[PDB]
RNA sequence: CAAAUGAGAACUUUGAAGACUGAAGUGGGGAAAGGUUCCACGUCAACAGCAGUUGGACGUGGGUUAGUCGAUCCUAAGAGAUGGGGAAGCUCCGUUUCAAAGGCCUGAUUUUAUGCAGGCCACCAUCGAAAGGGAAUCCGGUUAAGAUUCCGGAACCUGGAUAUGGAUUCUUCACGGUAACGUAACUGAAUGUGGAGACGUCGGCGCGAGCCCUGGGAGGAGUUAUCUUUUCUUCUUAACAGCUUAUCACCCCGGAAUUGGUUUAUCCGGAGAUGGGGUCUUAUGGCUGGAAGAGGCCAGCACCUUUGCUGGCUCCGGUGCGCUUGUGACGGCCCGUGAAAAUCCACAGGAAGGAAUAGUUUUCAUGCCAGGUCGUACUGAUAACCGCAGCAGGUCUCCAAGGUGAACAGCCUCUAGUUGAUAGAAUAAUGUAGAUAAGGGAAGUCGGCAAAAUAGAUCCGUAACUUCGGGAUAAGGAUUGGCUCUAAGGGUCGGGUACGAUCAACUUAGAACUGGUACGGACAAGGGGAAUCUGACUGUCUAAUUAAAACAUAGCAUUGCGAUGGUCAGAAAGUGAUGUUGACGCAAUG
RNA sequence: GGUGAACUAUGCCUGAAUAGGGUGAAGCCAGAGGAAACUCUGGUGGAGGCUCGUAGCGGUUCUGACGUGCAAAUCGAUCGU
């Protein structure tokens, strides 16, 4: 049960436009995942990686695609891309951004 | 252990109908819901199902008898009648 | 009621037949009393008690 | 509706191959899986149809025949019983004390079951309740419950 | 419908001179995760009952499906 | 939220109760859990040999 | 939570009329309407249930076959074993003690 | 509120809000009844007690698809011919009675189908259930309206002729299992017998199904000034076929007092327990087929031929005095013991028949054909029924989410459904409905009428009297919130001859702290006591002025009657009720 | 001389419906006492034309509303079960 998984976000839509950069949204992913509910505990145990067009995050422990949408929502709510951006998904842990 | 002074098995009729009809009717509720011999196979077996109906539930065996009782006294009596009767015909 | 006789679902069908308003054409004939359908029913007003 | 268990008998028909089933009225004491003989050599045994005039004295019978053949008339309801005065050989004929205590006399070929009614002390119990009197004339007939003339 | 886990009750099932509809049903089916294998089934169709053979051989089935005689409705999808 | 809070003891005290405590939970109920609890440890005891048959019988009559 | 409708036009629960909730291959909840449960078959002689006889409606014993109605002795699909084993013991000892009735009588004809 | 539609909009549609029914619904179906109210299109003279562009209105049309759902078949209380008997007679009784009341196999089997010796009887009409008994169907899709009926798949039952696959011509009508019994089959007439059909009610316990709750994950939606990996929602699997799966029951084998096994409930065992081994009923569950191709959830392409195509996912679990339903094994109750028949099978039996490619098995498997007739829309009610009506009345029933809480109480909410009822203006007196009140506290009044008053739960405490069962929640008093803690109470294993991590749920009890001493904070929810009259009690009645002390009642007592009888009915009758009866009964009274 | 038991009264036949509490009968278990007879205590159990109280079924009081009514008998509260 304990096998890493790889989800996967493809930024490429909001970053052609220069709207959205995945520099600040991967420092904002790190800082705000929590395991086990606490501070102190992103220990190797989840990690970000960042291309510049497309981000993805592995987990050894505790991790899902309905976690990485609930955060995702909030840094899109919180700089004011809602209602231009959605956190779609293509396949099974496949996410992108869309603009429509 | 001991719930009810007197009353025992009519205790559900609590309060109604006189002490003298609810200790009437106690001695034969206490015969009728008794648990019976059964001659035909030795174990204490025999129920009542209804009024002069009663079952032994090893054997299987349904005797004919009292309404409240497997065997009313009548019926032991007229059990040697008939019993004293036929031997004349022995001797 | 749906669970009806086979007489029952014929009755209904006459009476279904017969609550139509006059035809417009016997109107014109001659010699013609006939304005409209004295024998009209609604289902509200008046049951046909069968 | 009844008081008195009845006895489901199975005779063997003397003139067919078939099992003729027959309904008695219950003796107490007989139970299932019992023998009862029936006819004139039976044996006095409680259950079994003995003619009256083929018993002692003192016998206690029930469901008598008022009638050779009317097939039982006397002593059917739960406890109750006939006994058998004595005997008119000449003109043959036994006289019976009934249930109500009256004395009858009639011929000696009438049969009944040797033996007291089952279900005896039936009316020695309180009914207690109007709806136990309810219960027992639900099953009989609508004699209940009284309203008096007055 | 009826179940076959024997082959050649399958063959005498496609001679009976009654049966002569077949189906072939391939399904991604997953019995463990590092073998996924992919799961073929023969839905042969006769009168009174509707016949499928499962096979969880990959590699058995294109051996079976090659015996089948050219006159019966085939129907793959 | 609520479910945990009386999960960790708050809002059963006798302010808050409205049915009897029979009618919580029936003392039957709660005397056919202690016997069963009993049993099962009795038959434990004598399929696995600590007690014998004649201790289990008498500490069975007494459960 | 979904709620479901009697199938048949009867509106009542009798009988003939029990219903059971199942859900659908279309994910929805429907009522199923079961019949009743079959009563085993008993034995002739002391009422107990058959065994080795399938339970049925008494018309579905029509269309099975005879293993299933029946069990490989004698009296079999009638009367259980012990019954029949009962019948057995019984009609052979008695015809034996008819044989020593039978010659009990029989020493009245050597003694005239 | 706005828009749209219309001369015309308070009322019609659409959107936006605000609300309500709050799952014994204002929801989703039916029964009776209605009869077309269903649905569509036009349409507003009248009707919808205002209005009207709307409608259960008006006009014109469309619509109800069955071997499996019902009727039909069966019998139930009961109706009712014939035979016969009454009756002037319309008719009445009578329902098996005082009646001359009956099929299927090679009989025959070529004027032949009854020209003529082939058996069993002991049948006695028929009608009476759209909730009783019954042969057999499910899922997905489809319509303006029908669907368990249409369509596509997948089954089953009944009837109907042969036919192939496995068995007889060297034992004719199977083998196996010590046995319970098993299997693919494995002749079986008359006659007889048995089972199923086929049954009450209540209580707890167990087990399922569905629903409720919940963890992970895979999707979609909501919230995001701040803030639980958050809130909501999808993640499904029919009939039928195969395998497998049970409490109970039964069989074989050591033969049991130190009596043992054992339920919540105490029953069982030398009539053989415990223990060890052992069959079947899709009881019920699991797996597979059905069947993922269906259906459901996402993402993407179609861009005015009344039409689709593509890609995925649809997966794992956990929990319980939960709710409901079914089942099971039980237990309680009765002076109450809780239909019938049709129909189907089984058994007993031993009539008949069977050897050159044959005879039987058509209760094994497979194969072929048919399944008519009548009903099927809709409402089922503050507008489709009945009450003169679109009437606050009346009218049978199934399904039943979350929270609070003992609770299908009240209150709030989800799905679903409604938002209907003439309206607009500051609302005088008097009202109707709902309330509050200084001090007094029934002085009011016929009368505490009306209202008010500690009402839940926990703890304490509880008198007279009593038929010993009660009285009793007697009376009376205390506590109750929030928070932070503590204690007690359970389930699952590898035994060299006392040991642990796991995991798990709400019931109790206690402590500290805290606050305008508040806390069953809304809701919900007994006033109590001392006595008299009266009826014992529960129950019943004057529908529409009397609910009572009246009537019933159990108990008590009295009366008649042993059948050619008592009581009662009928014009009569070869006529009836009690009576499928028999004094522990029936009938008549108090 | 006819016609009505679609309301209602009563029998019968065949179906259906009725939360949650309180009290705590018999039967049963275990202890304690006793010389015996048997008594006591704690449990268990779940009886009753018992009881509080929904649905239901009724209809007590307000002599409330209304009394040319919603209604030729209804409405609301209070009540019986």
């Amino acid at each position: 049960q304990k096998i890493a998984k790889t989800f996967t976000v493809d930024v490429s839509s909001p970053t052609e436009n220069g709207v959205f950069d995945p520099a600040s949204y991967a420092k904002y992913l790190i800082d705000h995942i929590k395991v086990e509910g606490a501070v102190g505990n992103l220990g190797n145990a989840v990690t970000v990686t960042e291309d510049g067009t497309v981000v993805t995050v592995v987990s050894t422990a505790k991790f899902s695609g309905k976690y990485l949408k609930y955060l995702t929502k909030k840094y899109l709510k919180k700089n004011q891309l809602r209602d231009w951006i959605r956190f779609v998904s293509t396949k099974t842990n496949e996410y992108r951004l869309a603009f429509y | 252990a001991k719930r009810t002074k007197k009353v025992g098995i009519t205790g559900k009729y609590g309060v109604r109908y006189g002490s003298s009809l609810r200790r009437q009717v106690k001695k034969l509720e206490i015969q009728q819901h008794a648990r019976y011999d059964c001659s035909f196979c030795g174990k204490k077996t025999v129920k009542r199902g209804a009024a002069g109906i009663w079952t032994c539930s090893c054997c299987k065996k349904t005797v004919a008898g009292g309404a409240y009782t497997v065997s009313t006294a009548a019926a032991a009596t007229v059990r040697s009648t008939i019993r004293r009767l036929r031997e004349m015909v022995e001797a | 009621a749906a669970q009806k006789s086979f007489r029952i679902k014929q009755k209904m069908a006459k009476a279904k037949k017969q609550n139509r308003p006059l035809p417009q054409w016997i109107r014109l004939r001659t010699n013609n009393t006939i304005r409209y359908n004295a024998k009209r029913r609604n289902w509200r007003r008046t049951k046909m008690n069968i | 509706g009844r008081g008195a268990p009845l006895a489901k008998v199975v005779f063997r028909d003397p003139y067919k191959y078939r099992l003729r089933e027959e309904i008695f009225i219950a003796n107490e004491g007989v139970h299932t899986g019992q023998f009862i003989y029936a006819g004139k050599k039976a044996s006095l045994n409680v259950g079994n149809v003995l003619p009256l005039g083929s018993v002692p004295e003192g016998t206690i019978v029930s469901n008598v025949e008022e009638k050779p053949g009317d097939r039982g008339a006397l002593a059917r309801a739960s406890g109750n019983y006939v006994i058998i005065i004595g005997h008119n050989p000449d003109e043959n004929k036994t006289r019976v004390r009934l249930p109500s205590g009256a004395k009858k006399v009639i011929s000696s070929d009438a049969r009944g079951v040797i033996g007291v009614i089952a279900g005896g002390g039936r009316v020695d119990k309180p009914l207690l309740k109007a709806g136990r009197a309810f219960h027992k004339y639900r099953l009989k007939r609508n004699s209940w419950p009284k309203t008096r003339g007055v | 419908a009826r179940e076959i886990t024997d082959i050649k009750q399958f063959l005498e099932l496609t001679r009976r001179a009654d049966v002569k509809t077949a189906t072939v049903k391939i399904n991604k089916k997953l019995n463990k995760a590092g073998k996924p294998f992919r799961q073929t089934k023969f839905k042969v169709r006769g009168s009174s009952s509707l016949y499928t053979l499962v096979i969880n051989d990959a590699g058995k089935a294109k051996k079976l499906i090659q015996s089948l005689p050219p006159t019966l409705k085939v129907n793959r999808l | 939220a609520h479910a945990q809070s009386k999960r960790e003891g708050r809002h059963s005290g006798y302010g808050k109760r409205k049915g009897t405590r029979e009618a919580r939970l029936p003392s039957q109920v709660v005397w056919i859990r202690r016997l069963r609890v009993l049993r099962r440890l009795l038959a434990k005891y004598r399929d696995a040999g600590k007690i014998d048959k004649h201790l289990y019988h008498v500490l069975y009559k007494e459960s | 939570a979904q709620r479901v409708t009697f199938r048949r036009r009867n509106p009542y629960n009798t009988r003939s009329n029990k219903i059971k909730v199942v859900k659908t291959p279309g994910g929805i909840l429907r009522a199923q309407h079961v019949k009743k449960l079959a009563t085993r078959p008993k034995c002739g002689d002391c009422g107990s249930a058959l065994q080795g006889i399938s339970t049925l409606r008494p018309r579905q014993y029509a269309t099975v076959s005879k293993t299933h109605k029946t069990v490989s002795r004698a009296y079999g699909g009638s009367r259980c074993a012990n019954c029949v084993k009962e019948r057995i013991i019984r009609a052979f000892l008695i015809e034996e003690q008819k044989i020593v009735k039978k010659v009990v009588k029989e020493q009245t004809e050597a003694a005239k």
